[PDB]
């Protein structure tokens, strides 16, 4: 303090470096304080609520696959980031490469014709060779759900999956090939958390089979991210142009 | 109160122990856990250059576990000291292998990120390392610099892959179909583009028959103007992805990765020394390339009046604690 | 057999809740050990420190004294617009407290002179208007040739302990502080082999003690 | 607050509610969409088909007020009106998006 | 028994503890709560008097928390005693900071609420404080009180803002539209009617470009009638809120605020005692006035006949403690 | 696996009920500290001690020492018409029990002289009639210039250890206790320079003792 | 007695979860002694140690 | 000091410091020559009984007075000053009350601002100027600093005199 | 076994214990139930011949229980 000091020290600096100085400077009069960090901040704690992914490789929230065939709803992060939007759960895994938790699904799924219905849904850990047409004995070796769905619709169901991953880190993007002869580019289909391959099934087999639909959320637990990068852009406030400056920096005047 | 209250501080489960007798009980079920493995020993070689090829196992002991059934039995920044612009002397100098870079004023050099601990190696061998050469500094291509050029222009010499390129980039590896077009290149990435230039050293020479490599990497620029111009650049040296992930025509908020920014104000240089971040221990050769080098306009050099308007600079370019691991026939890349 | 009464609950699936989910595997598998990855990052204030670019501010030789280079409004509206880090930071939670250091590079030739007056105002019904109102809250008169850069402190001067992140309702109450300023007080000198302009460039990162919580979607889109 | 909210849905069929939380002060969208509305924080209320589901809910003490207040002499914007009410001092809202498949 | 029969007495849970390993636990649920924060230091200033200025926090130290992944390792009215009426002498003074107020007979006087403890600023600076000038006892209008008011009528000066004011006041304050109006004016705010009437004053020149203000407010009343004059009066000090909300025709209840009854009988005096009610800390300047004084007739005074019908009064209202934070350029309120 | 059978509550919403909501927060966060705002109240019955005025009542130089000035009746449907405290609390409440003080003013002349008689009448099915069969039950002649102010205190005489709260049935058992009074004694005298009358206003704040329970409705809208 | 809300899962059959079945018999009884049969196998890799024949 | 031990560099040289105050601050490189006039006296005690009443800034800090412009055809001792100076003829024969707007304006001014006169002119809003004007009798211990930021190549100096009271 | 077993010799709650911690808590709910209030003294008057008139309770003391707020402190 003292107020008036003739010999204070300044507050210039380099910013060159790659590290970046944030302690405030011991301005006269100012009593500069630290405060307790409070606990929404950590990423274990962050990650571990439930927010919906966007579904297939494009055209989110909401995937609707016809009766009769299963659909394999690929847990890759790097499929989730194609056509993801700016704000969700897929754009906030842009911000690290790497990431292993094991991640906990909650899928709920409603079937627009009346009648009940049972869901079967598995889990091949990867890599695992899904079959192209999956049949009820050989899809449930893997691990099994059984699902009663209401007949109205809106029947939920949670899973939890450990880290089955053998890259130790899957990483959120790669530059480099898969196969070593074929092409792949971009991409790899070993580092994820398995596949949920699911074949609806009905007792009555009614004619107008129809389409279910369903949507999902998706928490990771016991979170781990190793490496930063710049988080995806937001789309800036509008100028009002009738009184600046009250909002949104003016600037090369 | 026993295996309760499990990930404290928040009304969720955090997964705080990968374990209890208790959860995964008949009468209660948790969220299932994961727990680290340890497997035994391995050339501990992980990050460099910390890692000491020596393997804490047992070796040949090759016990095994199960009974087999047919054997009976067996067993700084900070401003306390603000450095001077380049008119001040303050000498610095960064070597390497052999040769070395003098410089004048002043020169920022940070460390990245810092080195992580060692962990051991899924296979067993041992790597084989060569000392200079394949250490020192090589010298990429001498890009130049230009005054027209916008901010985050993105400026690259001979040597980079094109943007384009950066998607679709073929096989195998350097087809020079990516590498040769109007306007390029953008950027460089560290493992594929320092190969190309450089088949004679050996460094280059193994990379193609080893197999799986394990290298960290520096990266150092040198831009000397004049005490009257003024300008700007970044280095990125970004870890693998493609640049639109990584990047478009905004560079806004890219600082998170690393950047000492070069500012020809004060500065005549700038070096990185930067961990390699790659999951599994070692990348695999000819795929997988995980740092990219991009060098960035922050603000357009304005010269002088009456005096030239282009401007030189060169970028040299050096592994450190290089390893590899298993041998083949040798491959292209 | 225990007795019980279902609470109306009944099936509502919670966001934040202890466990519910049946566990779809088993025979727990270790995951490959992996100490070797650097510079693992366990917050979301460790972005905070890490600088971003706001605006790149014009400075020219022939120029007025009393002139104003720039005038951002601090604000999770303001901020939020540049797309740094603590941009996004900000934006993705509900409330913030805490003081964000701006940094100021200087990019021009080794001679150039001039002082940049960085002046911080808290609220007030109108913005400033010149450097004589403008400069009352705070201020650093700057030198453009002590370190290349400056690096002050937007204290937190504000009633409440928290300020809400709003955006549909920019000028409201604990949404904002008052402005910052850049304003001309020195125009430059130099010799006539010296280039003509000299762009100013200012860094916002979050400086110590800068708090969070209460998540919420990013609020830029919505 | 801890809120207890029930609703009846006159026609017949089975449905969901999905009842969000947006602590004070945070931007409510002004068309909520699923995955917008979702990040804050999630509930999922199963309707029965005749009518009268009912939920609890608890909020913890968010405002960073200390004390709200149930009577402000005053205004809140710096320059706008918005005389005599604060919209930072409370809980949060609860914007809710009904659903039928 | 751990854990159990929470907030007792009552079959409810009344969140007697904010938090404990059992809750929010995989196997059972309660309702959550919350703890104080303690944000560290600061200038410890929140009622008057009571503000020490010290911070106990450490200062300068920003030591932060979370460990940055770029830097390798860092660390009375009792009948024991009844008042005499007016006759008797009984004397009494009340003073402040230069200015006092003598009196005869019986003077009510009393501190409304009990000062509270001192809280942790947000904010970090120095307050400035003005001893008087901003202290004393500053003159409000005086105010002609007349024999044909009812129960309830609300008297007031010049300087009070008109009932239809206290709703939809409009911006910025003054804009002597509300303030000028027949019949007028009810009560006046005590923060926004006391910096009009005296721009001069410190506390008036302050106030415009110090933002937040804090201070505790005492308010006196001196009316001096006849032996033979019969009357009563109350003085509110109502706290912030529309007088729709507050009291509409009625004021039948109103007694739960502080009152202090004038009562013409046996005083000639009155005065109160008020901390300031707000929340946060500081208030903020030119907008949110806490307090407000309404000063109102229990029974019609009925003058002795042959004597003039009307009678007259002051107020004297003054600040007790202030303190303000933050600097800006003068804003008109 | 634990079994069990479900008693026939089955979703039954109670209003007094343990737990019961699943938490829709989670990051336990606290409350900026609050200790500096005064007057907490912790109560309903720091209400019933703060008087509240019931009616005031003329008094006048030309009158006769026999005429009753007021007689209002103690019960929670008398007192609930007033609209002070305790006139609310009680009805808030559905039972009560304790000994409820009334203050009474004088607003008047430093000269006047006179003697108020205030006169509680217990239970009976017809009320007072005079002030010679109405001043039985207790009273306190009070003089009019001894303290400006008198300090009755209405016992508390009845039968039951609670009061029931009664408004549809107002002349019922346990619902109310006797009748109050105020009757003149001897009338004003004062110099012919004195006003003509003197108002006398009735407080009534529930002293100790005062206690309730078995919470319901305001009953007096009902 | 107790208070319970159903957690969404509400029937869903796993794979691997703890009980889940009531038992349909009682009078434990034990198993004919079964010591001498030899060879017992403890492990699926107790095969992946006896040769297989790929090609000729 | 201006002890030969050690000599300021010339501009060029970096050599930070810094000049802070109630809350304003100004930065300086190269060499700033600061000084205190006059070493602080002692104590005294008061003739009149009162407490005096201060106030922390707003009344401190630093104001800046007018920004005055340098020009080339000054000789030496011109007396530059900016528009709030009082005009040489302003020095004698002031009149009342103080600023009277008729001795601030004339052809050519103004020499030079007496430090509490042309200080409450231009900063009326100022606590330091609300008091000042109520207060009576006022005490202050006054420091000025001037700021002129020439090229490398300029050449040219100036002298801050502070004079006492006197014509 | 606390709290447990409750009115004992049936199968049934009779009520036994008024109150305890254990009972109304959030996991398990029992029925409520009712203690005495012994509304301190007053002359001790109910069947005759055994009235005594005297009053156990101090005379006069009407010390009250809760805190007033308007007070800064009182016992």
């Amino acid at each position: 303090t003292l107020t008036e000091d003739l010999d204070a020290p300044q507050d210039t600096g380099n910013i060159e470096n790659g590290a970046a100085d944030n302690s405030p400077q011991p301005r006269t009069t100012f009593d500069y304080t630290g405060n307790p960090l409070p606990p929404d901040t950590k990423l274990e704690n962050f990650f571990s609520f439930y927010r919906l992914l966007p579904m297939g490789g494009s055209g989110a929230p909401s995937l609707s696959f016809p009766a009769d065939e299963g659909t394999i709803i690929p847990l890759d992060p790097i499929n989730w980031l194609k056509g993801a939007d700016v704000s969700g759960i897929a754009a906030m895994l842009s911000c690290f490469t790497y990431i292993a938790a094991d991640l906990r699904i909650t899928l709920r799924f409603s079937n627009p014709n009346d009648n009940p219905a049972t869901m079967l849904v598995a889990f091949a850990p990867p890599g695992a060779t899904i079959p192209l047409k999956p049949t009820r004995q050989m899809l449930s070796n893997f691990y099994m759900a059984e699902v009663p769905v209401s007949a109205a619709t809106s029947t939920m169901v949670s899973f939890s999956i450990p880290y089955t991953s053998p890259l130790s880190a899957i990483p959120t993007s790669y530059f480099g090939w898969e196969d070593w002869s074929g092409t792949n580019f971009g991409q790899l289909s070993s580092g994820s958390w398995g596949n949920l391959m699911l074949i609806p099934s009905l007792s009555v087999d009614s004619a107008i089979p129809f389409d279910f639909q369903l949507s999902c959320w998706v928490a990771f637990g016991n979170f781990k991210a190793w490496v930063p990068r710049p988080p995806p852009p937001l789309p800036p406030l509008p100028t009002p142009a009738a009184n600046a400056e009250r909002t949104v920096a003016v600037i090369k005047q | 109160t026993n295996i309760y209250g499990n990930g404290n501080n928040v009304n969720t489960d955090v997964g705080a122990n990968g374990w209890a007798p208790t959860v995964s009980t008949g009468l209660g079920d948790g969220p299932v856990s994961c727990t680290p493995p340890t497997p035994s020993p391995g050339d501990t070689e992980v990050p460099p250059p910390r890692k000491p090829f020596t393997f804490p196992a047992p070796p040949t002991k090759s016990g095994s576990r199960f009974s087999k059934w047919w054997e009976p039995a067996a067993a700084p920044s900070s401003t306390a000291n603000p450095q001077p612009s380049l008119i001040a002397l303050n000498p610095s100098a960064t070597q390497s292998g052999n040769a070395s870079i003098l410089t004048g004023s002043t020169a920022p050099s940070l460390l990245a990120y810092p080195t992580a601990t060692p962990v051991p190696l899924p296979n067993p061998d041992e790597p084989s390392q060569p000392g200079p050469s394949g250490d020192r500094t090589w010298l990429l291509d001498t890009v130049t610099w230009s005054q027209e050029f916008t901010r985050g222009w993105n400026i690259a010499g001979s040597n980079g892959m094109q943007w384009t390129g950066l998607e679709s980039l073929i096989f195998p590896v350097s087809t020079d179909t990516n590498w040769t077009s109007t306007s390029s290149p953008t950027a460089y990435p560290l493992p594929f583009s320092f190969v190309r230039a450089y088949p004679d050293s050996s460094w280059a020479a193994m990379y193609n028959t080893h197999s799986m490599w394990n290298c960290g990497w520096r990266v150092q620029v040198t831009v000397n103007g004049s005490q009257f111009h003024a300008g700007a650049l970044i280095l990125y040296m970004v870890p693998e992805a493609t640049t639109h992930a990584i990047q478009t025509a905004r560079d806004n908020a890219g600082f998170v990765f690393p950047y000492v920014i070069l500012n020809l104000y004060e500065s005549n240089t700038a070096t990185i020394e930067v961990p390699y971040i790659s999951p599994t221990p070692n990348t695999s050769s000819g795929l997988h390339a995980p740092w990219t080098f991009y060098l960035q306009v922050l603000s357009p050099l304005n010269p002088p009046p009456s005096l030239p308007t282009s401007l030189s600079c060169s970028i040299y370019v050096t592994p450190v604690d290089s390893s590899f691991h298993g041998l083949r026939y040798l491959a292209p890349q | 057999h225990w007795k019980t009464r279902a609470v109306p609950g009944a099936g509502t699936f919670g966001s934040a809740v202890a466990g519910q989910e049946l566990p779809l595997c088993g025979v727990r598998a270790y995951y490959p050990p992996n100490a070797y990855i650097p510079a693992q990052v366990r917050d979301w204030l460790e972005f905070a420190h890490r600088p971003g670019l706001m605006a790149t501010v014009p400075w020219t030789m022939a120029d007025e004294p009393a002139e104003r280079l720039g005038i951002f409004p601090v604000s999770p509206s303001a901020i939020a617009g540049t797309g740094a880090p603590i941009s996004y930071v900000i934006s993705l939670f509900s409330q913030w407290r805490g003081e964000l250091a701006a940094h100021l590079l200087f990019t021009g030739s080794a001679q150039h002179y001039g002082r940049l007056v960085v002046c911080y105002t808290p609220a007030a019904p109108q913005p400033p208007s010149t450097m004589q109102e403008a400069m009352r809250g705070t201020y650093t008169v700057w030198d453009v040739n002590a370190a290349s850069t400056l690096e002050f402190t937007i204290p937190f001067i504000s009633n409440s302990y928290w300020k809400t992140v709003d955006v549909n309702n920019p000028d409201a109450l604990l949404s904002t502080t008052g402005y910052v300023s850049i304003w001309v007080q020195n125009p430059l000198v130099g010799p006539h082999t010296a280039p003509a302009s000299a762009l100013v460039q200012a860094f916002i990162s979050a400086g110590e003690s800068f708090n969070v919580r209460l998540m919420q979607n990013p609020a830029l889109t919505s």
